[PDB]
RNA sequence: AAAGGGAAGCGCUUGUGACCAGACUUGCGCCCGGCGGAUCAUCCGGUGUUCUCACCGGUGCACUCCGCCGGGCUCAGGCCAG
RNA sequence: CGGGACCGAGGACCGCGCUCUGCAAGGAUGCUGGCGUAAUGGUCACCAGCGACCCGUCUUGAAACACGGACCAAGGAGUCAAGGUUUUGCGCGAGUGUUUGGGUGUAAAACCCGCACGCGUAAUGAAAGUGAACGUAGGUGAGAGCUUCGGCGCAUCAUCGAC
């Protein structure tokens, strides 16, 4: 575990990859007050009553 | 792989002048934009460079090591001092060279 | 236990869908088969002929996999996979693999009297 | 039986990623919810480009972002939904702040060494989650050997 | 700071060390990559086969 | 981070060693999942706080993950026996999975899966006996 | 066991005869009476936790809890029908 | 105002309303009887009414002709390689490609290494040869998106210029 560092560091013509997420944790995006500050209000509920 | 294709599912239905003796080598001459060399310098002598922490030095780049014999004219140069030895070189790329301040060698 | 309560069960048709000629050729297997010669009768849907299948004939979607009692079969070989089926004894009922032994299927059909599951084949190898 | 002489047509465009990468999944979940709660037409945009194939999204090199970066756009934030590629013909790399899908590794390096900021599109949703003063550039569709063969 | 790892002992009890732990655990888990790379490894003790 | 909830929801949805895939339906064998559906909800080894059930010799046991152990799986889960009435298991269940913001959306399937279990160490009662039908059976 | 007045076989729908799979057998909740026990409520100490919720040890002295056994009552229960 | 037939999808409340203690108003309830088993239901065999050409191939526009088929089991026909091309997924990105070879190995695996080389980064001409910025990499009309609401304008298209 302490010469995993050194082996990684020694690939030549390799780095460790980026990643196109920063945030991995989607609900702490959603409901965080950033993004539901700015949101519509809601157009409906997760179930919708038969009209007719 | 067969479990994929088509066929599992139709299962069921079915001039000039001639040159003898060319050797390649003769006819070498890979060539580089004016806009590509300041890249042969080596990043962070670059940077310095273009940053201007050099003011009375001129880098000297030698275009056969990195493999160019020609120095082409497509682009523009920063204006800073450069020594260029070339194998070749276009009338445009050396006006360019020329007017950023270096001069262009001939070199064999 | 009884199961949970569902709308009545439909069948749109009880009977199989017979291969053509099979009842006259026995090489050839009833399982359903569609005709794919140009002038066939069964293909071109003349009446008086054996009726294909087709997705009109689908079951309700409330009803599908239910057995005549209301419950969906769920196959088991021990007692860890019925005790899968704690929380849906008004919805599955257990049925043991052809491949268990009579002291296993003791064990099971124990055990799933003990969590309220119907076993649909619970007077096998006795 | 009706007569339709006109035919009813089915949906020409992606609806979802052919990818199977999980965190694009996640970006895909994350900007259905934002283009479905939110009014910003940027948020539609930018989902149907997380839907795209890779010849729909050409890469953008940092010449062709300090060329939209000038005229009164140098402190909008740059949006792409491509990779991000290194321009070694710009020797200077103006300040800038871009959000993009991926970058390259020298990218990265010398838009940081010039002082701006790299973003990716779900660190981009937190902090305009309405696309506001931003910037969505694209690159060149049609620069594609295949494309000069059409 | 970077996480730390606790060492434990040939008795199961921790020792008191930690170790820093390294860069390649926080790298990106992608199970398409793994299956592309996987699915082309996995032939490659192949002996052939030919009547 | 790189590992989330949502990010192990995505890895382990198509297949994981807890699946069971039949014709009826997709089921868990995850001791971590009430009512033991394949589901991201009731997929209790992927969420950070969940709740597990199983028997006791007499009574329940009850199973909690801890947020702040999660890379330590022996001291990772918070154990409690109830071997007492069953309301007061139900009112302390309930309360485990509700009061303080734990997973309250599982806390019907908590009680229930508490009810099922005491239900389930009940004496057994005699079933009736068969009775034979018709010509062949019966004679 | 059955059918057969110059073909059989097949589709739809009854009937006859033979042979079968289910479903059902009672459950839940109250009100009384009789038993058998105190893992009733509160408080104290320890421990764990989601830090306010629990478990464990003492405390109950039986108008409180938990099962069982007799009744009575309500509700829900299978098939075909009016 | 009567007489008859077929049907009862949905499943807490929310609505539109009315004749407003309530209702026929966003989909069936109430009361009662027999039976609780082969009674209902199902399978098989047969009779009855009605329905119903022998399959495959070939041909042309189609039939007809023609060809194959006594019966059953097992076998039985769009494969692999090289090279292109378009599209999908993936890595890296003006670079990219470890595996000819070398190092190493728990030994045909996995891991590691780099010179050369291929393709791309420049084209054009038979060839000798020459070789891509007037301009914030140009003007004009569109153009998603953004905007300080004056504008800025991606991709792409059209058109006039420049090298």
């Amino acid at each position: 575990i302490k010469q995993l560092d050194a082996v990684y560091e020694s690939k030549k013509g390799f780095f460790l990859p980026a990643n196109i997420v920063s945030q991995a944790d989607l609900s702490r995006l959603i409901n965080s007050t950033e993004i539901q500050s700015v949101l519509r209000a809601p157009k409906g509920e997760a179930r919708t009553k038969r009209a007719c | 792989p067969t479990r994929f294709s088509k066929t599992r599912k139709h299962r069921g239905h079915v001039v000039g002048m001639r040159h003898f003796h060319l050797l390649r080598n003769h006819y070498w001459r890979p060539s580089i934009n004016i806009d590509k060399l300041w890249s042969l310098v080596p990043s962070d002598v670059r940077e310095q460079y273009l940053s201007g922490q050099k003011k009375d030095t001129a880098p000297v780049i030698d275009l056969l090591s990195h493999g160019y014999a020609k120095l082409l004219g497509k682009g523009r140069l920063p204006e800073i001092p450069v020594v260029v030895r070339a194998r070749y070189v276009s009338a445009e790329a050396e006006r360019k060279v020329k007017e950023a301040g270096g001069v262009v060698e001939l070199v064999a | 236990v009884a199961a949970k309560k569902h709308v009545p069960i439909v069948k749109k048709r009880t009977k199989r869908f017979m291969r053509h000629q099979s009842d006259r050729f026995k090489c050839l297997d009833s399982a359903w088969r569609k005709p794919k010669g140009i002038d066939n009768r069964v293909r071109r849907r003349f009446k008086g002929n054996l009726a294909m299948p087709s997705i009109g004939y689908g079951s309700n979607k409330k009803t599908k996999h239910m057995m005549p009692s209301g419950h969906k079969a769920f196959l088991v070989h021990n007692v860890k996979d019925v005790e899968l089926l704690l929380m849906h004894n008004r919805t599955y009922a257990a049925e043991i693999a052809h491949n268990v032994s009579s002291r296993k299927r003791i064990d099971i059909i124990t055990r799933a009297k003990q969590l309220g599951v119907k076993v649909t084949n619970a007077k096998a190898k006795v | 039986g009706i007569d339709l002489r006109w035919k009813h047509v089915r949906s020409s465009h992606r609806k979802a990623p052919k990818s199977d990468n999980v965190y694009l999944k996640l970006l895909v979940k994350l900007y259905r919810f934002l283009a479905r709660r939110t009014e910003a037409p940027f948020n539609k945009v930018v989902l149907r480009r997380l839907f795209m194939s890779r010849i729909n999204r050409p890469p953008v090199s940092l010449s062709r972002i300090a060329r939209n970066l000038k005229n009164g756009n140098e402190k909008k934030t740059v949006v792409v939904v491509a990779t991000v590629t290194d321009d070694n013909r710009l020797l200077q790399v103006p300040k800038m702040e871009v959000a993009a899908l991926r970058f390259t590794a020298k990218a990265r390096a010398r838009i940081e060494a010039a002082g701006g900021r790299t973003l990716t599109l779900d660190q981009l949703a937190l902090e305009k989650p309405t696309g506001a003063n931003t910037l969505l550039l694209r690159g060149p569709k049609n620069a594609r050997e295949a494309v000069k063969h059409f | 700071s970077r996480p730390t790892v606790t060492v434990f002992g040939a008795d199961g009890k921790p020792t008191g060390a930690t170790e820093v732990l390294p860069k390649v655990f926080s790298a990106p888990i992608r199970p398409d990559i793994v299956k592309h790379v996987h699915t082309g490894m996995a032939k490659n003790k192949r002996q052939p086969y030919a009547v | 981070s790189n590992v989330s909830a949502d990010l192990i929801w995505e890895v382990s949805r198509n297949y994981n060693s807890f699946l069971v895939k039949q014709r009826t339906g997709t089921f868990s064998r995850d001791a971590l999942n009430l009512t033991n559906q394949h589901s991201r909800k009731h997929a209790g080894f992927v969420n950070d706080k969940a709740l597990g059930i199983v028997p006791a010799e007499k009574g329940v046991k009850v199973i909690a993950k801890k947020v702040k152990a999660a890379n330590k799986p022996a001291s990772s889960l918070y154990t409690v026996t109830y071997k007492s009435t069953a309301r007061k298991a139900y009112k302390a269940i309930a309360s485990q999975a509700a009061k303080h913001g734990y997973r309250a959306d599982l806390r019907q399937a908590a009680v229930a899966r508490a009810s099922a279990i005491l239900r389930s160490q009940r004496p057994v009662k005699p079933e009736p006996p068969k009775k034979l039908r018709g010509a062949a059976a019966r004679r």
